[PDB]
């Protein structure tokens, strides 16, 4: 079970050098007597090895210098969960300190001079090229423009924040992933001989890197705001790291004409693993020139810096803020629908989320989480997970085909995700879950059976205090049983599950002191997408559609969307007062 | 007259299978869901599947999909539970039951009417008959009204054993069948008055439905 | 709105 | 799955006219709990439904309480004709769960057993086997010790012990003590006796039979 993962992008490979990444539970003194046992055995095979780095408090493992020669020799050892080949990485009130991972700093700017502090962390990769010299350059300018963007004087945006320097980018903004790993790892240890709420800006990216993912994931999960470029690629961003950790917030870069950012015959990252858009292009931040000069420069990078400087302000109110907190402010606080979608390849349009970044000016807030698309196979599935601290309120699904079983929202290992199931001959389907953060909630999804009897067919919150917030439907019938058009069960009240007689339905009913919801619907004979909105001070909490005509229902912020081939809208809106 | 009537008990190899029954009447057959429900002996209740006649669609417990089929036959006007790879783990008491709604909320509802429930034993060890040995008392003194008489069921396979006295007519004790070596053994006591024995007879009639046989051992 | 030095301070709502 | 958490014990209130059992679940079930009677080899028979409402023809003494995750089950006035399992299920969730069952016990008058011992039939001893059956009828309470004799001396290996649930008519326990040997190891003693010590008496109850007698 011991696996080797490299670099999708065969120029970003970097061999002689791989990350050993050991089991969960393997204690310091372990890493250690495997990277001397990894040295040894090599040493008896006539290859001399290198141990760079032995990982401690972040992630158990060893850094080494050897021949892929010995990889076969190093995933039989002991306690080895897996093996990553090191690869590129590019360059794109209360004191809150801002990490920034990137190249060197002018600290001296007076932009930023005495709000930035250098670290004296340095790990960086040697330049290309036999005779490349610095010369005159301080390889300051990217890094020093970050710091611009995020704590400048006069251009910043949290002007009241407190700045650390690592220098992980080189002079022509390269990095590794193993340096950037060792840099997280600094960060882990300064909080744990530390008090403070922390932000890490990582304005870099490299192709999809398991272990950077794994190391991000380490430190939201011991409550570190993380901020990240999406991609100056024009491509998935999931494709990316740090990019495609859930965990981190990953920015996608617009103009003033609220356009997705072109970067020459490239641009903005999109798609699903995108958590918001903000200001990336013609961004006016410090020069590395002078003490008192500027620049306009792009790129998510530049996007990223933005949104940490957010993080910061909204940090420095209320220190006592968790990571789900802030990304549901971050997206609550957007504008919704401004982002001209057409340049996003048709199928990533869907995917990509239409919020730009803005400062704020008891509550119910949601998010809609797109799941990665299932195979085409016929027993193929999707899952859309929330954050640990979130509730899965609704769960729908989407099919371009249309072809769809329908959706699930089940446990799995303890927590409610939202499972979409493909259809015999269908194209594969996404899940789209609807994540939410309401203050005194008791949650849980009820399943009704399918319902082909006269009465019995009202699913809905029977409970005294409990509220009906979503519903998911499951097609009963197996693939190689007789087709019959599915029947809807009558409706009544207002407040129940919409759903086939033949379908099973699952009913989110949360119970919480002030919560009050209501359900909202929008018909139209002959469409391609019909819509219905939650109000201003209501949230949308589910959305689903009434009548294979239909290619699914998803949630687009307060608007329930569904999107068919009379067609109605079904949304669920709720409130905390 | 609204009832439903269960097969009778079975034995099966592991690794076999079984096809239980459900005969629905006094009702509209393809009207009400009928469901399956698993009993083992310390444990609750296990619901495995429903099934709607008059579509034959079926809804079952994630944890018997792969186990349990239901079918319908309108003709025959019952339910059907197909019981494949069986399991030491299977062998348990299968209960038949009905579901009435009373409204339109999916919680309007209850199991009215069940079946008496089919025992599945699943071994490897073959039907086996019992011995019916009359327990009647020897030379004596009478003391009191009445006498005890009795009738030992030994040497059986698999557990469903029914005992009677006469034909169906006093006090009647039915003792638990306990496994002696492979095997149950059950013994019945009766209690008829001092006249009526042994100048009237008193027969036990045994039934064993797993191996078909039916046995009278008159006490004399 | 049109590209000038500070418009994303304007965008994200920081200066009027 | 909601996990249906059932009292193990009935608990005595008011003088023991009132017998109760509670049933906890997993999560908030509403009022869609039932309660149903199982006597044994007969069919669950529903009492309550939506955790207060009688079924038709169930008496007055069946009451249900209850709401969202603590549900009671109350018998007024228990009888022997009462003597039974009980279970809830919730019905707000598939899979359906149900309660693991408890067992109504009723006390009663201290009753002395009727001892009746029964010696080897002609039909198994050709078959090569001798068992010496004892009954030990309607006595009350349950506790009860046999003591086998073969020639006086104690017995102790080959004896199976049978009791039957609480009758239904008397709410008296009644017990099948049976020494089964080889026909070869049966004819080589005599007597043998079966002596029952209950509550009751300070003396065992003794039934014995001599082959040679008769
Ligand atoms: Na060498
Ligand atoms: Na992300």
């Amino acid at each position: 079970t011991a696996t080797f993962h490299r670099c999708a992008k065969d120029p970003w490979r970097l061999p002689g050098t791989y990350v050993v990444v050991l089991k969960e539970e393997t204690h310091l003194s372990q890493s250690e007597r495997t990277a001397r046992r990894l040295q040894a055995q090599a040493a008896r095979r006539g290859y001399l090895t290198k141990i760079l780095h032995v990982f401690h408090g972040l992630l158990p493992g060893f850094l080494v210098k050897m021949s892929g020669d010995l990889l076969e020799l190093a995933l039989k050892l002991p306690h080895v969960d897996y093996i990553e080949e090191d690869s590129s990485v590019f360059a794109q009130g209360s004191l809150v300190e801002v990490y920034l991972l990137d190249t060197s700093i002018q600290s001296d700017h007076r932009e930023i001079e005495g709000r930035v502090m250098v670290t004296d962390f340095e790990n960086v990769p040697e330049e290309d090229g036999t005779r490349f010299h610095r010369q005159a350059s301080k390889c300051d300018s990217h890094g020093t423009h970050l710091a611009g963007v995020v704590s400048g004087r006069d251009a910043g945006v949290a002007k009241g924040a407190s700045m650390r320097s690592l220098r992980v980018l080189n002079c022509q903004g390269k990095g590794t992933v193993s340096g950037t790993l060792i840099g997280l790892e600094f960060i882990r240890k300064s909080q744990l001989v530390q008090p403070g709420p922390l932000v890490v800006l990582l304005p870099l990216a490299g192709g999809y890197s398991r272990v950077l993912n794994a190391a991000c994931q380490r430190l939201a999960r011991a409550g570190v705001v993380l901020v990240t470029a999406a991609g100056n690629f024009r491509d998935d961003a999931c494709l990316y790291s740090p990019a495609s950790a859930p965990e981190v917030i990953t920015v996608g870069a617009t103009n003033a004409q609220d356009q997705p950012v072109t970067l020459g015959t490239l641009g903005t990252n999109f798609g699903r693993c995108v958590d918001l858009f903000a200001p990336g292009e013609d961004i006016i931040g410090a020069s590395s020139d002078c003490s008192t000069c500027f620049v306009s420069q792009s790129g998510t990078s530049q996007a990223a810096a933005h949104v940490a400087g957010i993080a910061a302000m909204m940090l420095s109110a209320e220190p006592e803020l968790t990571l789900a907190e802030l990304r549901q402010r971050l997206i609550h606080f957007s504008a919704k629908d401004v982002i001209n979608e057409a340049w996003f390849p048709e199928d990533q349009r869907v995917l990509t989320p239409n919020l730009v970044a803005a400062l704020p000016p008891w509550q119910l807030f949601c998010r809609t989480v797109w799941s990665a698309h299932s195979g085409p196979t016929r027993m193929a599935t999707a899952i859309a997970r929330c954050a640990p601290d979130e509730e899965l309120l609704s769960c729908s699904s989407f099919s371009r085909s249309g072809k769809r079983r329908g959706e699930r929202m089940e446990a799995q290992g303890g927590k409610l995700v939202c499972r979409a199931h493909n259809a015999f001959g269908g194209e594969g389907v996404y899940a789209i879950a609807r994540c939410c953060l309401l203050p005194q909630a008791n949650c849980s999804v009820h399943t009704a059976p399918p319902a082909e009897a006269s009465m019995g067919t009202r699913v809905h919150c029977h409970q005294q205090g409990h509220v009906l917030t979503g519903c998911s439907s499951h097609w009963e019938v197996e693939d190689l049983g007789t087709h019959k058009p599915p029947v809807l069960r009558p409706r009544g009240q207002p407040n129940q599950c919409v759903g086939h007689r033949e379908a099973s339905i699952h009913a989110s009913c949360c119970h919480a002191p002030g919560l009050e919801c209501k359900v909202k619907e929008h018909g139209i004979p002959a469409p391609e997408q019909v819509t219905v909105a939650c109000e201003e001070g209501w949230t949308l909490t589910g959305c689903s559609a009434l009548p294979s005509h239909v290619l699914g229902a998803y949630a687009v912020d307060n608007t329930c969307v569904v999107r068919s081939r009379a067609v109605t809208a079904v949304a669920i809106c709720c409130r905390s007062r | 007259q609204v009832q439903l009537k269960q097969s009778g008990a079975e034995l099966v190899r592991p690794g076999a299978s079984v096809k239980l029954s459900c005969k629905a009447s006094g009702y509209i057959f393809t009207d009400y869901y009928i469901n399956w429900l698993k009993k083992r002996p310390g444990q609750g209740l296990e619901w495995i599947a429903r099934i709607y006649p008059g579509s034959g669609h079926t809804y079952y417990n994630e944890n018997f999909k792969d186990k349990a089929t239901l079918t319908a036959e309108k003709s025959s006007s019952n339910v059907y539970m197909q019981l494949s790879s069986l399991t030491s783990e299977d062998s348990a008491v299968y209960f038949c039951a009905r579901e009435n709604f009373y409204g339109s909320s999916y919680v309007d509802w209850y199991f009215d009417v069940w079946g008496t429930g089919t025992t599945v034993t699943v071994s490897s060890a073959k039907t086996t008959p019992p011995s019916v040995y009359p327990l009647a008392p020897g030379c004596g003194d009478t003391t009191g009204s009445s006498v005890t008489l009795g009738c030992l069921v030994k040497g059986y396979f698999p557990e469903s054993v029914t005992v009677t006295w006469n034909s169906g007519s006093s006090s009647v004790h039915t003792f638990p069948a306990l496994l002696q070596s492979g095997l149950y053994t059950m013994s019945s006591s009766v209690t008829v008055p001092s006249s009526t024995w042994p100048s009237q007879t008193v027969t036990c009639s045994v039934a064993h439905p797993a191996s078909s046989t039916t046995v009278d051992k008159k006490l004399e | 709105m049109e590209s000038f030095p500070g418009w994303n301070l304007v965008r994200i709502g920081l200066l009027r | 799955d909601i996990v249906m958490t059932q009292s193990q014990k009935f608990m005595s209130t008011s003088g023991g006219d009132r017998v109760s059992i509670t049933c906890k679940t997993s999560q908030n079930v509403g009022t869609a709990v039932a309660w149903f009677q199982q006597k044994p080899g007969q069919s669950p028979k529903l009492l309550i439904y939506s955790a207060s409402n009688r079924y038709t023809g169930v008496s007055d003494r069946f009451t249900g309480s209850g709401s969202g995750t603590e549900f009671i089950f109350t018998i007024s006035y228990a009888q022997s004709e009462d003597l039974a399992d009980y279970f809830c299920h919730q019905y707000s969730s598939y899979p359906l769960t149900f309660g693991a069952g408890t067992k109504l016990e009723l006390k009663r008058a201290d009753a002395a057993p009727t001892v009746s011992i029964f010696p080897p039939s002609s039909e198994q001893l050709t078959s090569g086997g001798a068992s010496v059956v004892c009954f030990l009828n309607n006595f009350y309470p349950k506790d009860i010790n046999v003591k086998w004799k073969i020639d006086g001396s104690e017995r102790q290996n080959g004896v199976l012990n049978s009791w039957t649930d609480q009758d239904s008519k008397d709410s008296t326990y009644s017990m099948s003590s049976t020494l089964t040997l080889t026909k070869d190891e049966y004819e080589r003693h005599n007597s043998y006796t079966c002596e029952a010590t209950h509550k009751t008496s300070t003396s065992p109850i003794v039934k014995s039979f001599n082959r040679n007698e008769c």
